[PDB]
C-alpha cells in the first residue's frame, strides 16, 4: 500500500453539498456536478474547457452503446438532449412531470421513462407508440436498475413491498404482499453460462426465504436469532452472496447439497458497513466504516488481518456515495461537504508467460496465474513489492525492479519464496528456468543457479571473448540461447558446451526464439524476417513479411505457427518443415 | 516405436543396425519405414551412449520424414546429442 497525494480538490470547485460523479465505461473521462449547478468534464490533463450550467442535480450517467449524453430536469416535463460531438440541441417530450431517475441499457437500444407515481412504460421509437402502465405502485420509487444480459427484465424497487411478474402483454398474474418493506436486492449473472441461469434471494429483515422459481421447491432456513439483521446486500463471486450483520461480523456461506454450512466466522469490524461495492471486472470487495477502510478477498483458508491501520482526516467529510470504476484504475470519492479526494490504485501492465500459463496482476501484491487450457485462474503468487518487470519459467517466477529480482517457486497450488538478489547493474531483460537464471546487464548475460547451495556452480558470462552487442536472449529447460548482431548461439545447460551456432550476415535487431529453443524468427538490418531452424542451420526469409510490424510471438499450442504484430494489426506466419521447395515460412493470405 | 511396451536395449540396437544395413540394399518392402528405424536407432544409441553413432544416425535422420508429434522431440534430441565427447 502506497499513499501518494497528487492534487487536492477544495470546496470552491463544486460547492458545499452532494457530489455527483459519472464514469465513462470505456473512455478515461468523468463528469462531476455539485451545488454550484455546473457540469465539469475532466480530461487526462485536468484542464477545464467549459462549464455547463445545470442546477438541481439528481443523477448522472454515461451511455456506452451510442455514446449519447442525457440531461434531465426535475422542474420541467421536457428533456433536452445536447450532443457535444455535433453541437446540436433537440427536445423530446416524455410528457411526465417530476422526473427522478434516468437509466440506459448497455446491451439493447431500449430505454424507459419513469415517474414518482410508480409508473414505468416502454417506448417504441419507430412507431412512436407508448404503452401506459398505471396503478403499479402507490409510493415514491427508490431505485431502478437494468440487468446487463439477454434477459429483458426491468426491476424497480419502492417503499411498498410487492413482487409483480408480468408477461409480454403486461398482465399481472398475481401479487403477494410482504410482511415488511425490503431493504435491497441484487442480481448476479454467470458470464460463462450460455443460458445465464440466475437466482434471486429475498430478505425479510429477520428471515431468509429461498424459493426456486423452476422446481417450485420450498425450504425454510433456520438461523440463530443472535446473528441480527442484515445491513447491506451485494453480489458475490460465482453466485455467492455476502451479507452484513449488526455485530459487524462477515460470514462465508457454503452450500452442501441442500444445507448451509458455516465453516468459520471472524469479527473483523465493529460497526456497520456504510457503503459496499462489488467490482465485476476486478473481483475486489472493499468496505468503508467510519474512518476505517477494509479489503475482503475470498481465500481457501479464510480471513486473516493484515495488521495495518490507517486514520483518515475528518476534515474531508463523511463519504456518502461510493462507485468503483469497472477497470479499477480510477477511484473518485465525493463527500457531502464538497471535498473530493482521488486515490490512484495502480495495477501494473507487467505480465509474463510460460507454456499455457500467463502471469498478470490481480492486486498490488498478488500475481495471478491463468491457464489458457481451462481459461480460469489456477494459482496465485504473493509479491513483496511492485516489480518493474516479471519473467516466467518452469516452476519459477521472477519479479524485479531496476537491479534487484525476487524469485518464487510456484507449483500447480502454492508458491514458495526463494531469494531476492541484487545486481551491480540494472537488469534490462530477464529469463529463467527451474534451476538457473539469465540476467541481462553489462551488455551481456549472467547465467547463475538461483538455488543458494554452498556448492553451487560458478556463474557464467555470455558472450565470451567478445563478438558484438547482444540483442535478445531466450531460455528453456536444457538450452540457453543468446543472439548478437552477428551470431545466434545455443548452449546445452547440462554442460554449457556449444552445440548450435548460426551466423547472420545481414545483422540482427530483434530475435524471437521458439519456446523449445530450436527456431528463431529474427529481423535483420534490411527489415527482413528470417525463420532460421537452429538444428539444420538454414536461413529462410518469411514471405510477405511487412517491415512495419516488428514484434513476434511464438505460439505455445502449435510449433509451426507464430504471429507478427505492431501496435495496431497482426499477421500469422506458418512454418512448413518439408515440401517440394524445402522448409518454408509463409504469411497466411486472403482468398 | 509405436507402442509403450517393454523392450531390450542392446538387442534393439543391433536389430536397428541390421535393418539400417539391409534396408538400403534393394527396394524396401511395404510398411517398412526408414523414419521409424532411424528414430529407434538414434534413441537407443543416445540411451546406450553410442554418441558418435547417435550423431551419425541423427544427421541421417535429419533427411527423413517423422510423424507430426515427433519433430520437436527429435530436434531437442539431436541438439543435445551434439554435446558429449565423440
Amino acid at each position: 500500500m502506497v499513499l501518494t497525494q497528487q492534487f487536492v480538490i477544495s470546496n470552491a470547485d463544486l460547492g458545499r453539498g452532494h457530489v455527483v460523479e459519472a464514469l465513462h465505461p470505456s473512455s478515461p473521462l468523468i463528469a462531476l456536478a455539485g451545488s454550484k449547478g455546473r457540469v465539469l468534464i475532466l480530461n487526462k490533463t485536468g484542464k477545464v474547457e467549459h462549464q455547463l450550467p445545470m442546477q438541481n442535480v439528481v443523477a448522472m450517467e454515461w451511455e456506452c452503446s451510442t455514446d449519447t449524453l442525457a440531461i434531465i430536469t426535475s422542474s420541467s416535463s421536457d428533456v433536452h438532449l445536447y450532443t457535444h460531438r455535433t453541437r446540436q440541441t433537440d427536445t423530446i417530450d416524455t410528457k411526465l412531470k417530476d422526473l427522478c431517475f434516468v437509466c440506459w441499457s448497455q446491451s439493447q437500444p431500449l430505454f424507459a421513462i419513469g415517474s414518482k407515481s410508480g409508473q414505468f412504460v416502454l417506448y417504441n421509437r419507430r412507431t412512436l407508440r407508448l404503452v401506459p402502465v398505471a396503478d403499479t405502485h402507490k409510493q415514491r420509487l427508490i431505485s431502478g436498475m437494468w440487468v446487463p444480459a439477454q434477459d429483458s427484465r426491468l426491476l424497480i424497487i419502492s417503499e411498498d413491498p410487492s413482487l409483480s411478474i408480468s408477461d409480454a402483454e403486461g398482465k399481472v398474474l398475481t401479487t403477494i404482499p410482504l410482511p415488511s418493506v425490503p431493504k435491497s436486492v441484487c442480481v448476479s449473472g454467470m458470464a460463462n453460462s450460455p443460458k445465464s441461469s440466475s437466482f434471486a434471494a429475498v430478505n425479510l429483515d429477520n428471515t431468509l426465504l429461498i424459493v426456486d422459481l423452476r422446481s417450485y421447491a420450498t425450504a425454510a432456513g433456520q438461523f440463530n436469532s443472535a446473528l441480527g439483521q442484515i445491513t447491506c446486500l451485494t453480489a458475490g463471486i460465482n453466485g455467492e452472496f455476502l451479507a452484513g450483520f449488526a455485530s459487524g461480523t462477515v460470514a462465508l456461506l457454503d452450500l452442501a447439497g441442500s444445507e448451509v454450512r458455516l465453516r468459520g466466522s471472524l469479527r473483523l469490524l465493529k460497526n456497520a458497513v456504510e457503503m459496499v461495492n462489488f467490482g465485476e471486472g476486478s473481483g475486489v470487495v472493499a468496505a468503508v466504516a467510519d474512518n476505517r477502510v477494509g479489503l475482503l478477498r475470498i481465500t481457501e483458508d479464510g480471513i486473516a488481518p493484515t495488521g495495518d491501520e490507517a486514520s483518515l482526516e475528518s476534515e474531508r467529510g463523511v463519504p456518502d456515495l461510493l462507485a468503483w470504476s469497472r477497470d479499477g484504475q480510477q477511484l473518485f470519492v465525493g463527500t457531502n461537504q464538497g471535498n473530493v479526494t482521488v486515490f490512484t490504485l495502480k495495477v501494473l501492465n507487467v505480465s509474463a508467460s510460460y507454456g499455457t500459463l500467463v502471469f498478470s496482476f490481480t492486486s498490488n501484491r498478488t500475481i495471478g496465474v491463468k491457464n489458457l487450457q481451462d481459461n480460469r485462474v489456477v494459482c496465485t503468487v504473493p509479491v513483496n513489492s511492485d516489480p518493474a518487470f516479471i519473467s516466467a519459467g518452469m516452476a519459477m517466477l521472477a519479479a524485479g525492479v531496476n537491479n534487484q529480482v525476487s524469485y518464487y517457486e510456484y507449483f500447480i497450488a502454492h508458491s514458495v519464496f526463494l531469494r531476492t538478489v541484487e545486481y551491480p547493474s540494472p537488469v534490462t531483460d530477464l529469463k529463467v528456468n527451474s534451476n538457473l537464471a539469465a540476467v541481462v546487464y553489462d551488455g551481456r548475460v549472467q547465467l547463475s543457479p538461483i538455488r543458494d547451495t554452498p556448492e553451487a556452480a560458478a556463474p557464467v558470462y555470455f558472450p565470451e571473448s567478445g563478438d558484438t552487442r547482444l540483442v535478445s536472449i531466450a531460455l528453456s529447460e536444457v538450452f540457453f540461447l543468446y543472439a548478437t548482431t552477428s551470431r545466434v548461439s545455443v548452449y546445452a545447460l547440462h554442460n554449457l558446451q556449444q552445440v548450435a551456432t548460426f551466423t547472420c550476415n545481414t545483422g540482427l535487431k530483434r530475435a524471437f526464439a521458439n519456446p523449445a529453443c530450436t527456431r528463431v524468427a529474427y529481423v535483420d538490418d534490411s527489415s527482413e524476417l528470417f525463420n532460421v531452424n537452429l538444428v539444420t542451420e538454414v536461413a529462410n526469409k518469411a514471405e510477405g513479411y511487412d517491415p512495419d510490424q516488428k514484434m513476434v510471438l511464438w505460439d505455445q499450442a502449435e510449433a509451426t505457427v507464430f504471429i507478427t504484430y505492431d501496435s495496431e494489426k497482426c499477421a500469422t506466419f506458418v512454418n512448413t518443415p518439408h515440401s517440394r521447395h524445402g522448409a518454408t515460412c509463409e504469411s497466411v493470405l486472403v482468398k | 516405436t509405436t507402442q509403450p511396451l517393454p523392450y531390450n536395449e542392446l538387442s534393439l540396437f543391433r536389430t536397428a543396425k541390421y535393418l539400417f544395413g539391409m534396408c538400403a540394399e534393394s527396394a524396401i518392402p511395404i510398411n517398412v519405414g526408414k523414419g521409424a528405424i532411424l528414430y529407434t536407432l538414434s534413441r537407443i544409441a543416445n540411451r546406450l551412449e553410442m554418441v558418435r553413432t547417435a550423431r551419425a544416425v541423427f544427421e541421417k535422420l535429419q533427411g527423413v520424414i517423422l510423424p507430426v508429434s515427433m519433430m520437436e522431440q527429435v530436434d531437442i534430441e539431436t541438439l543435445l546429442v551434439r554435446s558429449k565427447p565423440v
